[PDB]
RNA sequence: UUUUGUAUAAUGGGUCAGCGACUUAUAUUCUGUAGCAAGGUUAACCGAAUAGGGGAGCCGAAGGGAAACCGAGUCUUAACU
RNA sequence: AGGACCGAACCGACUAAUGUUGAAAAAUUAGCGGAUGACUUGUGGCUGGGGGUGAAAGGCCAAUCAAACCGGGAGAUAGCU
RNA sequence: UGUAACGGGGCUAAACCAUGCACCGAAGCUGCGGCAGCGACGCUUAUGCGUUGUUGGGUAGGGGAGCGUUCUGUAAGCCUG
RNA sequence: GUUUAUUAAAAACACAGCACUGUGCAAACACGAAAGUGGACGUAUACGGUGUGACGCCUGCCCGGUGCCGGAAGGUUAAU
RNA sequence: AAUUCCUUGUCGGGUAAGUUCCGACCUGCACGAAUGGCGUAAUGAUGGCCAGGCUGUCUCCACCCGAGACUCAGUGAAAUUGAACUCGCUGUGAAGAUGCAGUGUACCCGCGGCAAGACGGAAAGACCCCGUGAACCUUUACUAUAGCUUGACACUGAACA
RNA sequence: CUUUAAUGUUUGAUGUUCUAACGUUGACCCGUAAUCCGGGUUGCGGACAGUGUCUGGUGGGUAGUUUGACUGGGGCGGUCUCCUCCUAAAGAGUAACGGAGGAGCACGAAGGUUGGCUAAUCCUGGUCGGACAUCAGGAGGUUAGUGCAAUGGCAUAAGCCAGCUUGACUGCGAGCGUGACGGCGCGAGCAGGUGCGAAAGCAGGUCAUAGUGAUCCGGUGGUUCUGAAUGGAAGGGCCAUC
């Protein structure tokens, strides 16, 4: 049912990425939020969100 | 048895 | 392995192998050896000749597996922190 | 003739020191994004085959 | 017509009780569907996400009752 | 014999005699027993042929890790209370 | 003249009884059909097994046929008795 | 199918209620003798005695100990016209 | 007329007659790795296949489906 | 109706009486035109119905002649069979008893007769289901495949447009 | 050192012509008194036809196979995993083709924190206004609400509203619960970094219990861990994910 899976890439150049889902249909603006990147061990902005 | 019977 | 038609343990669980192949040609040496090397020089092979390694081997550590007495010089091998200490403390010498 | 190791099992267990066997957890190969980090986290480190399955594994790996 | 069906086991219920060994952090009382049939208290609290009541430090389990009209409260008496 | 259960009206046998069904080989593990012991044992083969020789090799004395590697530790992690 | 008529030989096999450890692994007796025809018969030939042959029934292919018989794979396999 | 709804005879108590004392009755309990396993205690320990307490139904099945048959040695022995 | 030799002789099969369809001959078609042979020492008034079944009076509507015949356009499409 | 379930439909005929039959109706559960429709002389060991004759088919069986059955002599089978000292009844019971309980009855043994019982004999059910059974048959089941068919390259060349 | 165009080429498509591969189950000749074959001459056909390899189509003509289980016989029907109540006998657990209902999600706020707030229903009064809109007081005291079934919870609210936010964080995990097992669940605390709060604090998703899929094969990103002489690379492993 509708809600699709998204990747969340670290804005640091590291390849790290969290993973989750969102409603592609109702909220098209690309989700971003501060999350902990563990290869640099700093809280950093994560972009990509459909 | 057969068959003849039855049945 | 068959456990009724149920998916068997050795199939429910994932594979995780990867075989070193380099490991296959590395031996490990106990302190208890070397005294039996015959010639006070414990060499790249030599151990090999004392039948404590096996021809194909190309690498070897010396490992604190206890008990070395006769002073011995080990050459071309690797040797643990504890083994070096035991060798040296028995009048031994560890040249690369 | 020599027994043949049940080759599939050979690629999923390794005899340990005291004679145990250790394996990789299931449930960690795909459809992951929906699983708690805590759960997935606990599924990384290998674990011992239970007492109940020992019988099976050994019969699969006579030359373990 | 079209009946059958049922949830599984699920368990739920006191698992430690009274004076109990109550080691370090036992899940003494798992009747979730709770924060209610039982309540966090003394040297035990936690009260996990599925309302499980569990030891927070070693000792004996208790079971009391208090002043917001009744209410049960499980707690751990240091031994 | 088979069965929850058989005098069963459920199976099998007319009777006697002879024959008639858990073996053999090779692997592996456990118990007993024997040898020796941090060592134990040789395979083919030689052979004065059950001896003697042959230690190629196999098992064990070190483990941990997918692995490099490290080693009475090691793996996990930047790091472990 | 006639796959014409009545009717023996000859060829068939509609009914009945008998027979059913038979006289006979399909007959005997009394009746019955065809009887110059797509008739009937002696001898010899050809067609072979997923193949033959079949005015067609799955009929027949040596008392065997929804895949002949003999030998082989062979101690097929049998979670059944 | 034939009395066929105390098992029968038969019963007016040989039926029913209460109280009580008898007795019959089992491979249960006890007594006498005996075997075997496990205990302990005493005689006495390459043990076996004596007590003594106790245990000994049994299918699938697990464990233990044995009889006898064929054949090799022991055996050019031993038995045997 | 034929048939289930041995529980079915019939309304079943066959039949002459009818129709469709294939086949131009080195025929279609069948047996056959192939050579070859049958079809036939025949040739469309012939031959194979299929359905129907003497004769009499007749055989209506539907080509959307499936099949077959025809279709030098275009769309999609194999090795290469 | 070789098609009609309802159905012995309804009407007419034949019979003392007719679920069949003959003739009709049409409400054709669910005829129909070459997997031919409706007719049809003749033919049929073809199906259904009727009548005359005929009769032991029947009422209802009698007698007779022959072949067995029975007796003697000779020869001499068969299937089946745990073992038999192998009764009735009512009851019990792996639930339909010669064999258990209770009870009744019954001297021992043939021969000729009869089939109610020995869940009689005979074939390790075919129907019923079951087996991760078999085989043949079907198809727009699956995967292949002979055949048919398509193009490319080879055998395979030259011209001119 | 050309498109609006054309002479020499190496090269496809189509159409005519030729003979010389190839066909000839036309004729004649010889082997040869021979309807086989071969050679020969010749007519016909002719780079077609046919055949080999490759290839798309068709292919019950032929072959091998599959065609589930439960089940108050079997078939037909229904059912097959997950959550909730009862049956269930006051710990857990507990069957039937027993009785009733849900699920295969939703939410970047519907999550975190901080501050604040408190319902249903009825009586009385009140323009349009009624049995039931909004206001007022009073009863009542959660009979309301909860993102969805049912149960158990919830006022310190888990219910209602708002500000700031990303803790729906990475590595770990004393100790527990629950499973034959694979597995699933709960968890204080430690380390790093973060949010809200004056602060004590709280936060490792949501009031909780459904919202799901083993392994294999493979994709992607990362990763000096491996790299079949050596350096690389392929491939593999590991971490993340499909
Ligand atoms: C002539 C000679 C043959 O007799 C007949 O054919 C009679 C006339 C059969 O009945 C015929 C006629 C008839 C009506 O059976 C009476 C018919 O139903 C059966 C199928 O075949 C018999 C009896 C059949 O039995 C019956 O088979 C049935 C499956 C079950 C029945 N039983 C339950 C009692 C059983 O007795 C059956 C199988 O032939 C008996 C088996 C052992 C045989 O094969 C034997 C060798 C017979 O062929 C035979 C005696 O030689």
């Amino acid at each position: 049912g509708i809600r699709e899976k998204i990747k969340l890439v670290s804005s640091a150049g590291t390849g790290h990425f969290y993973t989750t889902t969102k409603n592609k249909r109702t909220k098209p603006e690309k989700l971003e939020l501060k999350k902990f990147d563990p290869v640099v061990r700093q809280h950093v902005i994560y972009k990509e969100a459909k | 048895i057969f068959s003849i019977f039855v049945i | 392995g068959f456990e009724g038609g149920q998916m068997p343990l050795y199939r429910r669980l994932p594979k995780f192998g990867f075989t070193s192949r380099k490991a296959a040609i590395t031996a490990e040496i106990r302190l208890s050896d070397l005294a039996k090397v015959e010639g006070g020089v414990v060499d790249l092979n030599t151990l090999k000749a004392a039948n404590i390694i096996g021809i194909q081997i190309e690498f070897a550590k010396v490992i604190l597996a206890g008990e070395v007495t006769t002073p011995v010089t080990v050459r071309g091998l690797r040797v643990t922190k504890g083994a070096r200490a035991a060798i040296e403390a028995a009048g031994g010498k560890i040249e690369e | 003739p020599k027994i043949k190791t049940v080759r599939g099992a050979a690629k999923r267990f390794k005899k340990t020191g005291k004679g145990g066997f250790k394996h990789k957890h299931a449930n960690l190969r795909h459809i992951l994004t929906k699983k708690a980090t805590k759960r997935k986290r606990h599924l990384r480190p290998k674990a011992m085959v239970s007492k109940g399955d020992l019988g099976l594994v050994i019969a699969c790996l006579p030359y373990a | 017509g079209g009946s059958t069906r049922n949830g599984r086991d699920s368990e739920a219920k006191r698992l430690g009780v009274k004076r109990f060994g109550g080691e370090s952090v036992l899940a003494g009382s798992i009747i979730v569907r709770q924060r209610g049939t039982k309540f966090h208290a003394g040297a035990n609290v936690g009260c996990g996400r599925d309302h499980t009541l569990f030891a927070k430090a070693d000792g004996k389990v208790k079971f009391e009752v208090k002043g917001p009209k009744n209410r049960k409260f499980i707690s751990i008496e240091a031994e």
